């Protein structure tokens, strides 16, 4: 499950759009995927890189940067084998996406609904009702 | 006269406006020979200027201290040709355009595809409608009273507040 | 032959190794410069940077200042340089207070004690460099002019 | 005359430009023969 | 209501509140909004149809 | 972070989750709609607030509702 | 013979059916409107051919026929200028007395008192004074008759009919295949050799056989009806040899390479004709003959069907060094498969050429009596500055469209584009720094001078009387160009332009051209120019380089070239598209070009234009106030805008009252634009909801539901009205000012 740090990376001639000091002091994101070919893709941070046949590893500064490459790899090269991780400066590796092995767009058992409101949006409480009280505006 | 104004026919400032306006054109006419096309054009401009001032003087308009005609629009009948009567002509034409357009949008709603009738106008039907506008005050008041102009408040989309 | 490579042999870092960024001449100059010099105390780093900056600050204030045409142009220029040094040393002090949490180690600029030592050195160097510029310009007539003394 | 060319001349920009040019044209002609009408004459 | 009937929307936050649409289908399960109403006017989103409950819909 | 809510008018079309660039939304089983599923937001800390989920929502009033709140490095879209 | 003509015959049927179905060209719009946004979306995407069709062949065919339609419109426009010169002009009166009669080719009808616009332009004529310089073109052509202007109007009309026929024919009857359009070597050979080269050769031939004899007779003092007709020079070689004795030897000196015989009519004089204040037409004839030879020679560079020539792919792929990776590999594939890449290059070049045209045409006036017609000089400079700036921003617009749409990373690995996108942060940060440095060190000098002058400290300013920022390099280059005749251009007789130094050329006691001295004010306004050009480059480049992705939006190419935002999140991504950098850079182009035309207008009036008094003193139009007053912003406000706006404000009741009306109308339109620029769509949609309610109440709601304009369209409408209002304000101000005083 855990990120194999030794995964080889795509051939990129470098760019100025990559990650800055906050990646080494706050958080860094990594994306891995398996490619059947030695093919050119576009980096979210700049120009073009070549993903290697076999397993690739990337280091990006944002989760949207990782998910942008994930969509490019799924719509143009049909890779569904992408795992997105958040790597703390402490060295902790946090797996992110897909969070339970199944894509968010597919239903999965054991998922608990968060943020779900039992009524429609027009039944939200008016702000005057919730003023000077801790009671929430979603009913 | 009204509002301390003077009739334009006896105000000296209107007369000096006419005289100065004709002197400007006569000094432009003084640099051309008699039969030339610019001189003929300038003389017709002088004739139009004199006709305008002559007509305004005998029209019952009231001039200011500046010698320009002023319009009295308080409703008095001795000055109704400056706003009340031109306004009645406007409201007749404006209500014509409004009644004709309203009749066409109500026709276009009953079409097979209502929105093509508004970018590609059914010109024979729309010309039937432009002919309808001459009796719009009666047509629209009968429309109003027969419950066909105003829709009830519970048939109109409104915001939640 | 390629003269531009990924920075630090890391392609996804946000930098490119280039001749301007990573030549041996650039590496030698940065290491030689007091801010990045190895073996240099933070106070000594501040003294060398301060001596440099205070020395060249006097000249624009002296030559182009409001009192430039007056005979007190150098004194005004030195005072203006000194005032700018005091404002900048206040800036260094406040940056040090907010940026760095207090730690025992002082061997680095990026420490509360080290930046305080750096600011101390920068003030001493800047006032000394400004003073050195004042002494030199006052003594040398050519420096008092803009190089037109020969003319 | 072709029905598709007449359906093109019935389009909103063509009718708008022709009708407002006709409208502009009789305002111009009415101000040519009867100029300087500041008032309804009465 | 029933399928194909013309209905007046009573959902205050609807785009077509107090407008007329026509009912396409009504589900029979435990669905929270079974009445599917289609509308001639399109919403700001461009959608011209929405699912509503019975107590948000009146026959005309 | 932002607060993202899903209301029970959700028809389970899965479009808001597909729109999500930051894996904030996912599908959970729900018997309320014909599709048998409703959107959920267990990752609103990654929510940047783009409101692409709202655009993809085909309900008359978006079942998915983003309420922009406290800003973080993640919700500001900062790569620095 | 791999370069061949290949055409599909009868591709598209000439039918009115698609005319009657607006929106037919796209799948979205063809299902009809449901909201009023459709109406706007119809016009917005119509010429976006590569948004409708997948195939490059149909796109290229649509572009070729639309270029013929544009050429038909240009020829109709030219035919109208010739017809208005023939029928509604004082051209014949202007030919007799070019220095007193004012050019006019537009007469108004007397309708609502508007016949005051037929002012007394001279020559027993009343009309609107025209400033396009056509009269000077026609005199340079040797027209000398209104009959020949009618024949030119018919020639333009015939060409307009032939181009509209050719567009119909080449879209509907014989449309070329894609392999025809992808012949860049053949097209370049023909557009260098045939279009530009035979264009110059034929024009040089016309100049030698028509313009040179007629203009020698005109400047000798012969009246226009006493001048022999232009074919009598073609036949009577004896009569042509009276004016130019080299014609006694014919074409033997050309073929025997004895070209110094032709020095009577092929000169290298330089400078201006003293009689007209224009370029020597013998120099212009030699100029066009020399350009024709090089353009024809250039059009033999590329390989088409016989093994001689270059492959442009080989030229590009061979140019690669150690800094630039694979080099120019893949650029030929880009420029023969992307129309937007070609339009980006050609619009940047056409705009640059139009900007070059404005500088060169004022400095070296090329037509007879154009230099002392100051309304024409100001008009054609200002016009070609605006055409240049607009075309340059469209070069960046279509660079953004190329990057968003036609750019493929797979075919662009490690080439020049890949490397630019891979160091775009370094490019934009260094451009950002130079723009901050140059706004501080150009406009802050103005703020320094405003402050010091306001404070009573005139000794503390950047001025010629105080701290002198002299333009030593520009003055030195002026020195070189004044010393160049006889030294570094030994066979030149005069300087390339009198702007560099030298004589004052006066025609009809008005200065044709005279040295433009550069001082502190010129240093300051040139660094203002360098600053405004740099910032326009920064906005346009930042849009091109960040069109596909950023650190902010990593998937910006999926949103497109023209999107409003990607939501209020990430702090807010309003105006994140490449389109919105074209939108923001057209304002800074407006700013740049407005300062350029203001610098030109004030400097030429203050230091160049004016009347030559006895003893050669030149009393200038604004009396040399540029040097001591263009160093402060208050001087630009007071001595340029306030002082020279006198003519537009006081134009009422005269022939220039139309300019006063357009001055006010354009102030109105400019302000009206700010309603679209400072506001947002959501306000207007809720306001429209209340208006829709009032329509619903009267049962008069439209079936095409009214919408507020899109966010992008609100930006585009605001920018279009802003540009129209600002440029129309400057247009009215410039034209009333210089018609009154020059
Ligand atoms: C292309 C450049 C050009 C320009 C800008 C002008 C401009 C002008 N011309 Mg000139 N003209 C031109 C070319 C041009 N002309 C050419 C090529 C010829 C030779 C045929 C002429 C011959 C000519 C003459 C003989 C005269 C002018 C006159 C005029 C003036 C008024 C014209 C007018 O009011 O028409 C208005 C006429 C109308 C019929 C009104 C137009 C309303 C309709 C609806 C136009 C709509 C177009 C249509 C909707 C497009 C779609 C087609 C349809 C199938 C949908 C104006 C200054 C007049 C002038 O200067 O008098 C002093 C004048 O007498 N022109
Ligand atoms: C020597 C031959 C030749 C010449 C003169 C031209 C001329 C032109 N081409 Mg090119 N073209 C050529 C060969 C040539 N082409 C070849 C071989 C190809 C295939 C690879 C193309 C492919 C091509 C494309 C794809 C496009 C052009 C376009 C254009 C026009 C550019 C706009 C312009 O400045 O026009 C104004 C200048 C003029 C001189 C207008 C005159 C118009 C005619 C056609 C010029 C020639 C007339 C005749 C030869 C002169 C006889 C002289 C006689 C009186 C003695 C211009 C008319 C563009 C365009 O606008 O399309 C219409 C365009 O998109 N051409
Ligand atoms: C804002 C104030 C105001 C308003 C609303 C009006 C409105 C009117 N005035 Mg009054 N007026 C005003 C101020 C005002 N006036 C002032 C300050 C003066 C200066 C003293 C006048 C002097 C004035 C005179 C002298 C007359 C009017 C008349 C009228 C009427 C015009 C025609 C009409 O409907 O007659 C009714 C006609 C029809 C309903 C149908 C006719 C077809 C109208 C009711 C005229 C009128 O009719 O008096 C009642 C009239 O003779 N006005
Ligand atoms: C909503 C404001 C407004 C109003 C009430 C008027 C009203 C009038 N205008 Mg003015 N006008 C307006 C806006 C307005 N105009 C605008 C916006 C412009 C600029 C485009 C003009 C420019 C203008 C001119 C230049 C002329 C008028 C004329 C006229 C008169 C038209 C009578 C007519 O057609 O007789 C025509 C004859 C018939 C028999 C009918 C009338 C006094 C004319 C007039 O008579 O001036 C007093 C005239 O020459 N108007
Ligand atoms: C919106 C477009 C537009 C409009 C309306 C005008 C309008 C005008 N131009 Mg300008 N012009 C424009 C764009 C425009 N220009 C651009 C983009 C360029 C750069 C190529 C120029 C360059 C230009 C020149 C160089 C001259 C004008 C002139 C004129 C005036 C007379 C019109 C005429 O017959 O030209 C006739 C043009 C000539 C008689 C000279 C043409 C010489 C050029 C070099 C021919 C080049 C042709 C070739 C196909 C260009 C290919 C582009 C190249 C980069 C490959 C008129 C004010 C003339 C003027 O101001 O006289 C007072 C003039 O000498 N124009
Ligand atoms: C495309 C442009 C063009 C065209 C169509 C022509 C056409 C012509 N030229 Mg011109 N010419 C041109 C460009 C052009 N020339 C250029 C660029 C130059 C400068 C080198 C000349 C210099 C020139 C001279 C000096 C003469 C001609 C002559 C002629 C005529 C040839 C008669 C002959 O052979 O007698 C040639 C006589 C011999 C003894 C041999 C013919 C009308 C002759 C003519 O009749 O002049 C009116 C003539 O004497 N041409
Ligand atoms: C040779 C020049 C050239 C060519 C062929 C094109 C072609 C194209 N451009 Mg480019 N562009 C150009 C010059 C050019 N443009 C310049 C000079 C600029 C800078 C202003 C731009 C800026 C630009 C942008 C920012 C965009 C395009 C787009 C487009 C495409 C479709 C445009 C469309 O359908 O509009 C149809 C035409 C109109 C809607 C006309 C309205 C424009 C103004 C408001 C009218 C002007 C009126 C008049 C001049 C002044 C008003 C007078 C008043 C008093 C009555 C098409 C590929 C768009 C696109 O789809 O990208 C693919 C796009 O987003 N271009
Ligand atoms: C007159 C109004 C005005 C001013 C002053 C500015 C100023 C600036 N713009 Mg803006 N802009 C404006 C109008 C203005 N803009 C408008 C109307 C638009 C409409 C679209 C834009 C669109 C726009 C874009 C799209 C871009 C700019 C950019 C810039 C910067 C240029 C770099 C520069 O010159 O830095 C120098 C700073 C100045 C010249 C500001 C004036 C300061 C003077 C010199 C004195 C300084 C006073 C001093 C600090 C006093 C300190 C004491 C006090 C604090 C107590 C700068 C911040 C560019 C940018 O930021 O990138 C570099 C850029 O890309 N602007
Ligand atoms: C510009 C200065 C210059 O002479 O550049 C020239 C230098 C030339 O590189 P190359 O020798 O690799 O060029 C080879 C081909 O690309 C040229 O056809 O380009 C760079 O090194 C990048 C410079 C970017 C701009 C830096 C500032
Ligand atoms: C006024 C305004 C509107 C409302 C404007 C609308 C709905 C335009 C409608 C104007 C009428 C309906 C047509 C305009 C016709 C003009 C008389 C001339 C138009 C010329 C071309 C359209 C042909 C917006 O929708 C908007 C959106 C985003 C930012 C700013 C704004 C904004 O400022
Ligand atoms: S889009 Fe709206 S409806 Fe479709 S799933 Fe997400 S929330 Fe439920
Ligand atoms: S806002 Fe953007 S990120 Fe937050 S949920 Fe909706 S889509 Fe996913």
């Amino acid at each position: 499950e855990t990120l194999n740090l030794q995964i080889p990376s795509p051939t990129f001639e470098g760019s100025t759009g990559g990650w800055l000091r906050a990646a080494e002091v706050e958080e860094k994101y990594a994306i891995t995927w398996t490619s059947p070919k030695e093919q050119v893709f576009e980096m979210p941070t700049g120009g073009a890189a070549i993903m290697r046949q076999g397993e690739n590893l990337l280091y990006l500064a944002r989760k949207e940067q990782c998910l942008a490459l994930a969509t490019q790899v799924k719509n143009s090269f049909k890779i569904t084998d992408y795992k997105v991780y958040r790597i703390f400066p402490s060295g902790e590796v946090q797996y992110l996406h897909p969070k339970d092995g199944v894509f968010p767009e597919k239903v999965n058992a054991g998922r608990v609904g968060v943020g779900n409101v039992s009524h429609s949006i027009g039944k939200n409480l008016n702000p005057a009702q919730i003023k000077f009280t801790s009671k929430s505006f979603n009913g | 006269d009204v509002a301390g104004l003077t009739p334009c026919g006896e105000s000296k400032e209107f007369a000096r406006r006419l005289d100065g306006s004709v002197k400007k054109l006569q000094t432009r006419l003084s640099k051309y020979e008699a039969g030339t096309p610019p001189a003929l054009a300038l003389q017709k401009q002088i004739d139009k200027t004199k006709n305008r001032f002559d007509r305004y003087g005998k029209a019952g308009l009231l001039c200011g201290t500046d010698g320009l005609p002023h319009l009295i629009t308080d409703g008095r009948w001795t000055h109704s040709g400056e706003f009340v009567i031109p306004g009645l002509l406007f409201l007749y034409v404006a209500g014509w355009i409004g009644w004709v357009g309203r009749s066409y949008v109500l026709f276009a709603r009953t079409a097979d595809k209502p929105t093509e009738k508004e970018i590609i106008i059914d010109v024979p039907v729309a010309l039937s409608f432009v002919s309808t506008g001459f009796i719009w005050p009666f047509s629209a008041f009968k429309e109003f009273t027969s419950g066909n102009l105003i829709v009830p408040a519970d048939e109109i989309t409104v915001s939640p507040r | 032959s390629q003269f531009i490579k990924p920075y630090n042999d890391d392609p996804f870092v946000g930098n490119l190794a280039t001749p301007v960024s990573t030549s041996s001449f650039t590496k030698s100059l940065l290491s030689n410069l007091p801010a990045y010099r190895a073996g240099l105390s933070p106070l000594l780093r501040g003294v060398e940077i301060g001596l440099t900056h205070g020395y060249f600050l006097v000249g624009p204030f002296y030559k182009l200042g409001p009192l430039r045409n007056s005979d007190v142009a150098l004194l005004s220029g030195f005072f203006s340089a000194l005032g700018l040094i005091v404002i900048l040393v206040a800036c260094l002090t406040i940056y040090g207070v907010v940026s760095f949490e207090e730690t025992e180690a002082k061997d680095q600029l990026q420490t509360a004690k080290g930046w305080r030592q750096f600011t101390s050195g920068w003030l001493v160097g800047s006032v000394g460099g400004a003073s050195f510029a004042y002494i030199l310009i006052s003594n040398i007539p050519f420096l008092q002019t803009a190089g037109m003394s020969m003319l | 005359m072709d029905s598709n060319f007449l359906k093109y001349l019935s389009t909103a920009p063509v009718l708008f430009t022709v009708w407002l040019s006709f409208t502009a044209s009789f305002i111009i002609e009415a101000n040519r023969f009867f100029p300087d009408m500041l008032y309804f004459p009465m | 209501v029933k399928r194909g009937s013309k209905v007046r929307i009573l959902r205050k936050e609807s785009y077509w509140y107090q407008d007329i649409g026509t009912v396409a289908t009504i589900d029979t399960s435990g669905i929270r909004y079974p009445v599917v109403v289609r509308f001639e006017k399109v919403s700001y989103s461009g959608v011209n149809t929405n699912n509503f409950s019975l107590d948000e819909v009146v026959e005309v | 972070s932002h607060s993202v809510k899903v209301y029970d008018t959700c028809i389970g079309c899965t479009q808001c989750v597909r729109a999500c660039p930051c894996d904030v939304l996912e599908m959970v089983s729900w018997d309320g709609c014909k599709a048998g599923q409703i959107a959920s937001a267990p990752r609103t800390e990654d929510c940047i607030g783009c409101k692409r989920c709202e655009t993809a929502c085909p309900t008359d009033f978006l079942s998915v509702r983003v309420y922009l709140g406290g800003e973080t490095t993640r919700s500001m879209g900062l790569a620095y | 013979k791999k370069v061949s003509i290949t055409v599909d015959r009868d591709p598209v049927a000439t039918s009115f059916e698609k005319w009657a179905q607006p929106g037919h060209f796209s799948r979205t719009l063809a299902k009809g409107p449901k909201t009023t946004t459709w109406i706007w979306n119809l016009h917005a995407d119509v010429h976006d051919f590569d948004s409708h069709t997948n195939s490059l062949e149909d796109i290229s065919r649509k572009i070729f026929s639309a270029h013929f339609g544009q050429l038909s419109i240009i020829f109709l426009w030219l035919s109208g200028m010739y017809f208005h010169g023939a029928r509604f002009s004082n051209y014949s009166a202007w030919l007799s007395n070019p220095t007193a009669v004012k050019p006019s080719a537009q007469v108004v009808w007397p309708i609502v008192g508007q016949e005051v616009l037929n002012g007394d332009v001279g020559g027993g004529f009343q009309g609107v004074q025209v400033t396009s310089g056509f009269f000077q073109i026609w005199r340079s052509s040797g027209i000398t008759s209104e009959v020949e202007l009618y024949w030119c109007a018919l020639a333009g009309l015939i060409m307009s009919g032939l181009m509209i026929f050719a567009g119909w024919f080449h879209y509907h009857k014989a449309a070329p295949k894609l392999e025809w359009f992808q012949n860049a070597e053949s097209m370049l050979n023909h557009h260098l050799s045939g279009l530009l080269g035979l264009g110059c050769l034929s024009w040089a031939g016309h100049q030698i056989h028509v313009s040179l004899p007629v203009n020698k007779l005109l400047d000798a003092g012969v009246a226009p009806q006493e001048i022999p007709l232009p074919h009598e020079f073609l036949v009577n070689r004896d009569l042509m040899a009276q004016l130019y004795p080299s014609f006694s030897k014919g074409l033997v000196p050309f073929f025997t390479l004895n070209w110094s015989e032709y020095s009577d009519f092929l000169t290298f004089k330089g400078g201006l004709n003293p009689v007209t204040g224009g370029l020597w037409l013998s120099d212009t004839a030699h100029h066009h003959l020399a350009l024709a030879v090089l353009f024809i020679v250039a059009g033999h560079m590329y390989r088409t069907n016989w093994g001689i020539g270059h492959s442009m792919k080989e030229i590009l792929e061979a140019h690669k060094g150690p800094f630039t990776g694979e080099g120019h590999k893949g650029l030929y594939e880009i420029l023969t498969t992307s129309w937007h890449a070609q339009l980006a290059i050609n619009l940047a070049m056409l705009g640059s050429v139009s900007i070059i045209v404005a500088h060169h045409m004022y400095a070296m006036p090329p037509y007879p009596y154009i230099a002392t017609d100051y309304p024409t000089q100001l008009s054609i400079f200002t016009h070609h500055m605006w055409i240049g700036g607009f075309c340059v921003c469209g070069g960046a617009a279509h660079a953004g469209i190329f990057m968003v749409r036609d750019y493929n990373p797979a075919q662009n690995y490690n080439n020049l584009l890949d490397r630019v996108i891979r160091h775009r942060d370094a490019i934009i940060s260094h451009l950002n720094w130079i723009c901050i440095f140059l706004g501080f060190h150009s406009f802050g000098l103005y703020i320094h001078n405003d402050t010091m002058r306001a404070l009573g400290r005139t000794q503390d300013m950047f001025s010629d009387t105080a701290i002198q920022l002299k333009p030593v390099f520009a003055q030195w280059v002026q020195s070189i160009h004044t010393l160049a005749p006889g030294n570094t251009t030994p066979n030149a007789l005069a300087t390339a332009s009198y702007a560099f130094g030298g004589d004052v050329v006066a025609v009809g006691n008005k200065v044709a051209m005279m040295p433009i001295s550069l001082g502190t004010a010129d240093f300051m306004v040139h660094h203002i120019h360098a600053f405004t050009i740099h910032v326009t480059v920064l906005i346009l480049l930042k849009g091109v380089l960040f069109s596909r992705n950023s650190r902010l939006i990593p998937d910006k190419a999926n949103l497109g070239f023209r999107f409003p935002c990607d939501g209020p999140g990430r702090g807010g991504t309003c105006q994140s598209s490449a389109w919105d950098s074209v939108f923001l850079g057209l304002f800074w182009m407006y700013n740049c070009i407005s300062v350029v035309i203001f610098h030109f207008s004030w400097k030429m009036q203050s230091d160049v234009w004016g009347t030559v008094q006895s003893d050669g003193t030149v009393t200038h139009i604004t009396g040399g106030n540029f040097a001591q007053s263009a160093i402060t912003i208050n001087g630009w406000l007071r001595d340029f805008l306030w002082a020279q706006a006198s003519q537009v404000i006081q134009s009422y009741g005269s022939a220039l009252s139309a300019y006063g009306l357009i001055f006010l109308g354009a102030h109105f339109i400019w302000a009206f634009s700010l309603m679209f620029l400072f506001s947002g769509r959501g306000y207007w949609q809720e306001l429209i909801e209340s208006i829709v309610w009032a329509h619903n109440k009267l049962n008069v709601a439209p079936a095409i539901q009214p919408r507020a304009l899109s966010i992008t369209q609100g930006r585009a409408v605001g920018l279009a009205h802003y540009l129209l209002g600002g440029i129309g304000t400057t247009w009215a101000f410039f034209l009333a000012r210089i018609i009154s005083v020059g």
